[PDB]
């Protein structure tokens, strides 16, 4: 329930040649929740558990999607940190798994980013029309959507619609958890530039390059 | 027979703890009536049967935790350590106020049989009338009651913090949140006579009257506490 | 060719399963047909034009075809008589002769959904 | 082991409802004999050997409500509220009428006992005969019998009315009236012992003599009542 007790777990599962947390530490997307915990001091803290971490050798210094999503398939690791997309891949792997709350960090919750799946026309295409039909009469439908779901699981849904059969998914319900205490993204140009500040910063302070202080002051610029 | 529609009942198949537990239920039930003793004459026979209400009473109460302990090992199917923790506080509960409800309903039996005119038999038998034994009648009851609720909520608390284990849905996370908000409400009652008992701020009858009338407004005094909290 | 009219709510494929088989015990063709207002387009087609060999439909519409000489009477042998209920050739009587073959009784009751409904009113 | 070949039976698998009941009946015929003393000599041993026969009597009255019992719960499997409710109502009656029919069984068997003259022991160990007391003894013994004949007849008819839920077909639908119909009739003969009884037209024994001679016809009496019914 606590990310302060993943260590002690940890020893106790590579002692049956097992890991305890496998995950994307190459996309900051994923670190983000830790890091933003408590908050500055709140980056700071969480971002040196982090680093800890990896100094402890409980993670690997370049874990990337790949090998964090085949490990856990295979039976490797006990945990790891994805969205609804990455449930159907364990569904056909003989793992009895669940979807639950993050750990929080000193005390309060750690918040994930939400996102908005979401489809715009390209301004330079001359199929605009063409491609607002599709969205809307095929796509954006009950029928529509399920066919997308039933291949890889989409989340929470857009649609109205589609609440009974949403509310009815335990796993749904934690990710509708997840959300509640993580907060939307906002939508604004600078993004592309803070999500690469953050992409620099957490891979330097795994890799041993910057200091988890150096890190913040480079990103903060 | 079931309670939600939307509920998915993981514990239709029976098991230890619950075979157990039905076991204890029968017995409390039993006990409570045969711990009389067998009529030798007519005599007998005729007294034997004034205990019928009383028994009624203390029967309907014992069901009535029954069920809630149906409903719930019903929905969830648990049968962990803190579960069966909590499953024997309270069967144990249970068990030690068994003997002072047949009491108790047999007191109360003769106090409403006055007032309605029924019978004019003596409470004599049942020794001094004081204030400290009125007392001590409230804090008694009242902390079995508590602790009942009390145990009820604790248990619906296990399966919420192993909701994700339980593979709980949106309906079912919401029904489990409202079951230990309802056992919490049912609780506080017996917890408000209790602390006014001992305290006993008027030093007299006043005390016992006011700790009394409190489970006569179980209903509005349960909606004041659940509307406390909607409005914040 | 044998040519039925059956309303669309029936179960004209099951209908035209038996069809298929007398096809294969004589050699005469059995299309079902279900057109919309056939109860009210039987009695215009059929006194006029062809229409079909053999209609389908609740036996209160039956007497006014009777009345109009829309129906041929019917002539079943005792063996076959015997095999129905003699409450439903009742139904199909119109001035003491037989103007249909009685299939089933139909009556309308309440389905409700046990899941949000488990105790219905 | 089934009653009808046209019965679908839906409670096969065993519940918390019916595991609760086995426990209360298995004690009510266990309590009923050990609840007895433990001989200590010789001479208490020939005494205790003297209780076999009203034991006899009230443990083949007991089963004989457990297979109704078991035959109620194996044809419908029901669950709810309600059918735990009269299913309490049931128990409770018969844990009141077990110490009870100890002494009923005891007194019945003297009596018997005196007739065919296998012993000749006192009967003033059971209190004074006087009409008020075996007026009270047909009451109490005929209200007993009322209840479990009528409690049985309100089950059958809360099946009855989830005849849709319960997916009965005309086979099982006509079974159930006819469960119902067999339970008031069955019924009907200690009510009509105990209404004889209250009013008391005589006003001596002769009053008793009518009320108990209703269930030695028994048999008889339930045909012209269902004669009555089919006739119009
Ligand atoms: C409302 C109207 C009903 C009022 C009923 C009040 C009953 O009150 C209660 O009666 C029973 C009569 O058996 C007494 O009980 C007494 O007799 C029973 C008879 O088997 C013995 O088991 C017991 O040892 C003895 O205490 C209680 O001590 C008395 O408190
Ligand atoms: C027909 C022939 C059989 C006649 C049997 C009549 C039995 O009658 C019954 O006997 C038993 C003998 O134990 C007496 O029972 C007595 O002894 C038993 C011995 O364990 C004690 O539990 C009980 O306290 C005491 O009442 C009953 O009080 C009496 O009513
Ligand atoms: O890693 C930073 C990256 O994160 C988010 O992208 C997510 C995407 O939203 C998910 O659907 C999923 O596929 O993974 C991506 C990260 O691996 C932000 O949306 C994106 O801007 C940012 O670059
Ligand atoms: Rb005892």
């Amino acid at each position: 329930k606590t990310w302060e007790e993943i260590p002690a777990l940890d020893k106790e599962l590579k002692a049956k040649g097992k890991s305890a947390l496998m995950f994307n530490l190459q996309e900051p997307y994923f670190t983000w929740p830790l890091i933003a915990a408590d908050g500055n001091a709140g980056a700071k803290a969480g971002l040196t558990f982090l680093v800890d971490l990896i100094k402890n050798k409980h993670m690997n210094a370049d874990t990337d999607y790949s090998i964090a999503e085949a490990a856990f398939n295979k039976g490797e690791t006990a945990m790891t940190i994805n969205g609804p997309w990455a449930w159907s891949n364990i569904d056909t792997s003989k793992v009895n798994y669940g979807v639950t709350v993050l750990p929080t960090f000193k005390g309060q919750p750690s918040k994930p980013f939400v996102g908005v799946l979401s489809a715009g026309i390209n301004a330079a295409s001359p199929n605009k029309e063409l491609a607002k039909e599709f969205l809307e009469n095929y796509l954006l439908t009950d029928e529509g959507l399920e066919a997308v779901n039933k291949d890889k699981p989409l989340g929470a849904v857009a649609l109205k619609s589609y609440e009974e059969e949403l509310a009815k998914d335990p796993r749904i319900a934690a990710t509708m958890e997840n959300a509640q205490k993580g907060e939307i993204m906002p939508n604004i140009p600078q993004m592309s530039a803070f999500w690469y500040a953050v992409r620099t910063a957490v891979i330097n302070a795994a890799s041993g390059r910057q200091t988890v202080d150096e890190a913040l002051k480079d990103a903060q610029t | 027979v079931g309670l939600n529609p939307n509920f998915s009942f993981r514990g239709k198949q029976q098991t230890r703890i619950e075979t157990f537990s039905d076991a204890v239920f029968a017995l409390a039930i039993t006990l409570l009536v045969l711990s009389s003793t067998i009529p030798e004459t007519f005599e007998d026979l005729w007294a034997s049967m004034r205990d019928v209400i009383p028994f009624a009473i203390c029967v309907a109460l014992i069901i009535v935790i029954w069920y809630q302990h149906y409903i719930f090992f019903l929905k969830y199917g648990l049968q962990d350590k803190v579960t069966i923790l909590l499953n024997t506080i309270l069967l144990f509960v249970l068990l030690v106020y068994v003997y002072p409800l047949k009491f108790l309903a047999r007191f109360l039996s003769e106090i409403y049989g006055g007032i309605f005119g029924i019978i004019e038999t003596d409470l004599s038998r049942f020794g001094e009338y004081s204030h400290q034994n009125l007392k001590l009648l409230m804090v008694n009851y009242g902390l079995g009651a508590f602790a009942i609720f009390l145990v009820f909520s604790l248990m619906y608390w296990r399966a919420y913090k192993m909701k994700s284990l339980l593979d709980l849905n949106s309906y079912e996370i919401f029904d489990t949140k409202s079951s230990i908000i309802a056992n919490l409400l049912m609780c506080s009652v017996p917890l408000l006579s209790l602390i006014i008992t001992l305290i006993d701020p008027w030093g007299n009858f006043r005390t016992t009257i006011l700790s009394g009338f409190l489970y006569f407004l179980y209903v509005p005094i349960m909606i004041v506490f659940g509307r406390i909290t909607s409005k914040k | 060719k044998l040519v039925i009219w059956i309303n669309g709510d029936k179960g004209y494929n099951g209908l035209a399963e038996v069809g298929k088989k007398f096809e294969k015990d004589t050699g005469i063709k059995v299309t079902v047909e279900h057109p919309d207002k056939l109860e009210e387009k039987f009695p215009q087609v059929a006194a006029t034009g062809d229409g079909p060999d053999i209609i389908f439909w609740a036996h209160d519409r039956f007497g006014g075809y009777a009345q109009s000489g829309l129906l041929a009477e019917i002539t079943p042998d005792k063996a076959f008589q015997d095999k129905l209920y003699p409450f439903t050739w009742d139904a199909v009587r119109y001035n003491g002769k037989l103007i249909a073959y009685p299939i089933a009784v139909e009556a309308l009751s309440l389905i409700y959904n046990k899941d949000l409904l488990p105790n219905p009113p």
